[PDB]
């Protein structure tokens, strides 16, 4: 009889411990008589635990509880593009149910170490601090770690938003689909991001997933999970698709939640012992597949939320163990005026150049290592005293490759607009000029070979590389304009 | 016929009600009991099992005995819902305070309810001038937004709310609804004074504005609903009504102060700080119930308390993501003198936009944010060596930043029985240009103490001059 | 029935049976079968808020004033010492069948 079925013996908080259920297997989805769903996670033989997606004020003690059967899974495939589904998978945009091709599980095996290769696609992220420095990967994870109020989420979207360069056009392998996977966030602000994204025509291309503050505890720990089946589907189908995570930091409040509830001994700072398992089993989810598998890929852009920015927590050091560098930004940097406030110094990318752009590879070489000469030069001329030709030299460029870096938000740039500009930078074309001027010049630059030197233009954006020839005519376009004005 | 039960445990604010019934009340509902001194309202909060629940007490527990006999109300806490709630006191049970009558009122919805729904939500971008300067010109706030006024003890997150309100529900045309959630019970009574004085509230006529409170004098089960109470009413002229509200709460921490007594006898295993498990939840739903919908518009100015000064407490940590604008006050700012406290620094919106408030404002305040910036990264350097050290260069910007910094305070109307100085109301035209013009240099003569407690920027001149014939 | 646990009274009672308790331990037994029955006795034979040698202190109230004391008044404290107050009326049953076995397992001479 109670093989199938259950009585609540108690439930509050979102747990429910239920009795019976002698077949019910683990992670399993169940159903209670009000409607509402649960899962459950403890198994004993006195009770069960289970958690509830809803309210508990609708369980009562001695209610029946049903189960499903099956593990906790959502639907998957190409029509989710341009919806806004939830933990489950349900649609919450309004517009219809969710027309998908097939179910994947919550909780899914990491790909093989044979079925893998290594990262040589590029993703541009169109922010020129970002491609030029710490260049992004299709099938890596690049964590994007700050404290509140810095631009972490702005590096994400504006990712996001350059893709539309690709996505428009015909050939499959370059487009480049997007899932952000909102957690912990009000549902005012991610009604905000869905309205910017379709004011870019950037909805087409993107899914989103939604895990409000509001809902319940196993709502925004399973979010991520099942965000990530989602997107894992194109990296099967021999597409390339990008999921973001916002943020981890909540997730692991919320899974700590359901811990402490279901009277699971906690850790540190209250979360679960295996809260390191949490990330681990979620980012490993994503890379890069072998050509027999499709050549299809999953790229990661993890959140996390520091605290007086202090990175040495517990959670953060968790995943900048997993992530394949870090993107870090400091609240400083912000309104010294550097923005995004990207610290070079601690942000790197352990893909590297394998990653980054062929041609903008050329121009800037020891460009990082450059910058780290300039801080050191700039920290040192604090003392007040008068430098020699070196040692001011590298400071003058230094401090203007800093503010040639500074882009505004919701302004994706093109590789055949980044290129020309760092070529100007590191050779020292603008050491001549103005700190204030910099800013304008960038404009007029562009502007100037969208006229005239376009050719050149388009034999970077195709080739991708620089040859012998296509040096001298740049060579040459650069010097021209400078003389001008 | 009537479901009845007998108590078997009172721990503090925590009593266990069983029911001899096989029914059983659900989670969320009211209980009463009958006492000499009236009754005392109960509230579920779990079911232990063996037909016994776990509720909260909203009032003192002194004089309960085992085994007393206990009703049920056959509903989640209600209150009165309508223009009939306007210029009346009501309590965290629903019941009036100010010894006035009972409010007739049509309707009576439930405390508990869910919150609005993903395809309900509207955004906006439209820009709310306060008058205060150092808000209108670095984070200004939104209509229908929600406003937060961080800071620790005695930094001035109620004098900054007590100007909003004298400034904004005037000129405001719709509702207002007052909730002080765990605060002094004197404020409450000056507050009364205020809006009978100013006219808000009129007994004889009408009022603009309701008044709920839970103040922190009252237990710990009724500062964990007291913001309930105070939002279900606003919630109702935004739906039902669909006129602009003011919500008005001080102070929302309370809220999960209050919850954090509590959790501990609930027998939930606490957190690390000593919170209860579920911080990110309950504060979650709270936040999310106070929002702008398609119905209504609301703006909300909830100030939050900051334990022993920390930003990183979970209690305030968890609050910034749930504005749209956020005014920290640092103490280490009002023991300068300067006021409002606020740090520009820290300080931050969504509006803050050339897309909305120009192009030049975005400019003229970002301009204004480096300057105080790097007087901050030198801050260092002062202690140790002093300005005979800073460069011609960075000697400048320190002036500059000193005098930008003390430009900030504003007299405050409200605070004039501090400062005794009388009220100054700034224009959000004016301060851009003000600052821009300081900028500019044009000022680098004027002594700093010429920028300290003004207003308007010609009352800097005007002020630098008077300071001309003092000098002996 | 199984054995392990009906052996648990068989193995109390068999001191019992050389006595001649088996009344006042099959009688008693039938007491623990009751208790379980309770649902206010569920919140306290199953309560681990008490403790591991605290409630069995409690089980004394229950064992002087309900049949117990004598061949009850230690398969209480190891029916109690575990946690086998669950399915504990199974090993009741048993004793029924096993105080059944101890009349003729005695040299009937007279
Ligand atoms: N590139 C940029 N240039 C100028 N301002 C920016 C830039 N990126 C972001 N901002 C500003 O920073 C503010 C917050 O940015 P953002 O949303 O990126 O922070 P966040 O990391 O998401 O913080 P939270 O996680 O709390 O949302 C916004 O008001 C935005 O105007
Ligand atoms: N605008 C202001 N100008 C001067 N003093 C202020 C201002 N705002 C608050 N204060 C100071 O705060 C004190 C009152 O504290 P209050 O603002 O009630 O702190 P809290 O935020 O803890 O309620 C007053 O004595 C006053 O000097
Ligand atoms: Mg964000
Ligand atoms: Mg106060």
């Amino acid at each position: 009889n109670l093989n199938e079925t259950g009585r609540v013996l108690a439930v509050g908080d979102g747990i429910a411990r239920v009795f019976g259920l002698n077949n019910i297997q683990a992670e399993e989805l169940v159903e209670f008589s009000s409607g509402v769903k649960g899962m459950a996670l403890n198994l004993e033989p006195g009770q069960v635990g289970i958690v509830l997606f809803g309210s508990d004020r609708l369980v009562k003690e001695g209610e029946l509880v049903k189960r499903t059967g099956n593990i906790v899974d959502v639907p998957v495939g190409p029509g989710l593009l341009g919806r806004v589904v939830d933990a489950l998978g349900n649609p919450i945009d309004g517009k219809g149910p969710i027309d998908a091709a097939g179910r994947s599980r919550a909780q899914v095996k990491a790909p093989g170490i044979l079925p893998r290769r290594s990262v040589h696609e590029p993703v541009q992220t169109g922010l020129k601090a970002v491609d030029a420095l710490v260049p992004i990967g299709r099938g890596q994870r690049e964590l994007i770690i700050g404290d509140r109020q810095t631009g972490k989420t702005a590096v994400a979207l504006d990712t996001i938003l350059n893709q539309k360069r690709w996505n428009n056009g015909s050939d499959e392998s370059k487009k480049l689909y997007c899932v952000y996977v909102a957690v912990g966030q009000k549902r005012s602000t991610v009604a905000q991001l869905v309205q910017t994204l379709e004011q870019h025509d950037a909805m087409k291309y993107s899914i989103i997933v939604a895990a409000t503050a509001s809902e319940a505890a196993p709502l925004q720990y399973l979010a991520p999970f099942t965000a990530a089946s989602i997107g894992e589907w194109f990296r099967d189908n021999g597409k390339h698709a990008l999921i973001v995570y916002d943020d981890l930091s909540k997730q692991a409040v919320a899974y700590r939640q359901l811990s402490l509830l279901l009277r699971r001994p906690p850790g540190r700072e209250a979360y679960p012992g295996d809260v390191f398992y949490l990330h681990s089993r979620l980012l490993e989810r994503a890379a890069k597949l072998s050509e027999k598998e499709g050549s299809g890929s999953l790229t990661a852009l993890p959140v996390i939320e520091t605290q007086g920015g202090d990175v040495s927590a517990y959670i953060p050091t968790n995943v900048i163990s997993i992530t394949d560098g870090q993107i870090f930004l400091e609240a400083e940097l912000f309104y010294k005026g550097i923005r995004p406030a990207i610290n070079v110094g601690l942000s790197v990318s352990r893909v590297g150049s394998a990653a980054q752009v062929k041609a903008l590879k050329q121009v800037a070489g020891s460009l990082k290592l450059f910058l780290a000469q300039y801080r050191e030069v700039a920290a040192f001329a604090q003392f007040g005293s008068d430098l020699d030709a070196s040692t001011k030299q590298t400071l003058v460029r230094g401090e203007r490759l800093t503010q040639l870096l500074k882009q505004n938000q919701y302004s994706p740039l093109a590789t055949e607009e980044q290129v020309p500009l760092i070529y100007a930078g590191v050779n020292g074309h603008l050491d001549g000029i103005e700190l204030s001027r910099i800013g304008e010049f960038e404009s007029s630059f562009l502007s100037y070979l969208k006229s005239n030197h376009n050719e050149l233009l388009t034999e970077i954006r195709e080739k991708g590389e620089l040859s012998k020839e296509l040096l001298a005519s740049l060579k040459s376009a650069t010097e021209s304009f400078v003389a001008t004005f | 016929t009537p479901i009845t039960g007998k108590v078997t445990a009172v721990i503090g604010a925590i009593v266990d009600v069983h029911f001899e019934q096989s029914e059983l009340p659900a989670i969320l509902n009211a209980l009463e009991i009958k006492t000499p001194q009236g009754k005392l309202v109960l509230e579920v909060a779990q079911h232990l099992g063996e037909n016994t629940v776990r509720t909260i007490a909203m009032d003192g527990t002194e004089g309960l005995v085992r085994g007393e006999k206990v009703l049920d109300t056959g509903g989640p806490i209600s209150v009165p819902v309508g223009r009939e709630t306007l210029g009346r006191i009501i309590n965290v049970i629903g019941e009036p305070i100010d010894e006035r009558g009972p409010i007739k009122s049509k309707l009576r919805k439930p405390i508990h309810a869910d919150p609005p729904s993903f395809a309900e939500q509207s955004t906006s971008a439209e820009i709310l001038e306060t008058g205060i300067k150092v808000v209108d010109l670095l984070a200004p706030y939104a209509r229908g937004g929600k406003i937060g006024l961080f800071g620790g003890a005695g930094v001035g997150k109620t004098v900054f709310i007590q100007e909003l309100i004298n400034n904004i529900a005037k000129a405001h045309g719709g509702f207002s609804v007052f909730t002080g959630v765990g605060e002094r019970t004197r404020e409450g009574n000056d507050l009364y004074r205020e809006m009978k004085e100013t006219g808000v509230i009129n007994l004889e006529g009408e009022s603009k504005v309701a008044l709920v409170f839970g103040q922190m004098n009252e237990p710990p089960g009724a500062r964990a609903r007291v913001a309930l109470t105070g939002l279900t009413i606003a919630e109702y002229f935004r739906d039902e009504e669909g006129q602009d509200v003011l919500l008005f709460i001080d102070n929302i921490f309370r809220f999960t102060q209050a919850g954090s007594e509590v959790s501990a006898l609930l027998g939930r295993i606490p957190s690390a700080v000593g919170y209860q498990p579920t911080l990110a939840t309950d504060m979650g739903l709270l936040q999310e119930r106070i929002t702008t919908t398609k119905k209504g518009s609301v703006t909300s100015v909830q100030a939050v308390y900051v334990p022993a000064d920390d930003l990183t407490d979970p209690a305030p940590a968890t609050t910034f993501a749930h504005l749209d604008a956020t005014t920290v006050l640092s103490r280490g700012i009002s023991e300068l003198g300067i006021y409002p406290a606020v740090d520009p620094l820290d300080s931050k919106s969504r509006l803050l936009d050339a897309a909305v408030v120009g192009q030049e404002h975005y400019d003229v305040a970002s301009k204004v944010q480096e300057t105080l910036q790097t007087y901050k990264s030198l801050q260092d350097i002062i202690a140790i060596l002093g300005m005979d050290e800073l460069s011609e260069q960075d000697k400048l910007t320190v002036e500059r930043a000193r005098k930008i910094q003390r430009f900030l305070s504003q007299p405050f109307a409200v605070a004039e029985v501090f400062t005794g100085i009388p009220g100054k109301l700034v224009r959000l035209k004016d301060t851009v240009a003000s600052f821009k013009a300081v900028l500019e240099g044009k000022y680098d003569n004027i002594p700093e103490h010429a920028f300290y407690m003004v207003g308007g920027i010609e009352d800097v001149v005007a002020k630098a001059e008077k300071l001309a014939a003092e000098a002996n | 029935i199984y054995g392990i646990e009906g052996r648990y009274a068989t193995a109390l009672y068999s001191a019992a049976s050389k006595q001649n308790k088996l009344e006042q331990v099959e009688k008693e037994l039938l007491r623990v079968g009751q208790i379980l029955k309770e649902p206010k006795m569920a919140a306290s034979l199953l309560n681990p808020y008490v403790k591991r040698s605290v409630k069995v202190k409690s089980l004394s109230d229950m064992t002087a004033k309900e049949k117990f004391s004598p061949l009850t008044s230690n398969l209480i404290n190891l029916l109690a010492e575990n946690g086998r107050l669950t399915n504990t009326p199974a090993v009741i049953s048993a004793f029924s069948t096993m105080m059944s076995v101890h009349r003729g397992e005695v040299p009937c001479t007279v």
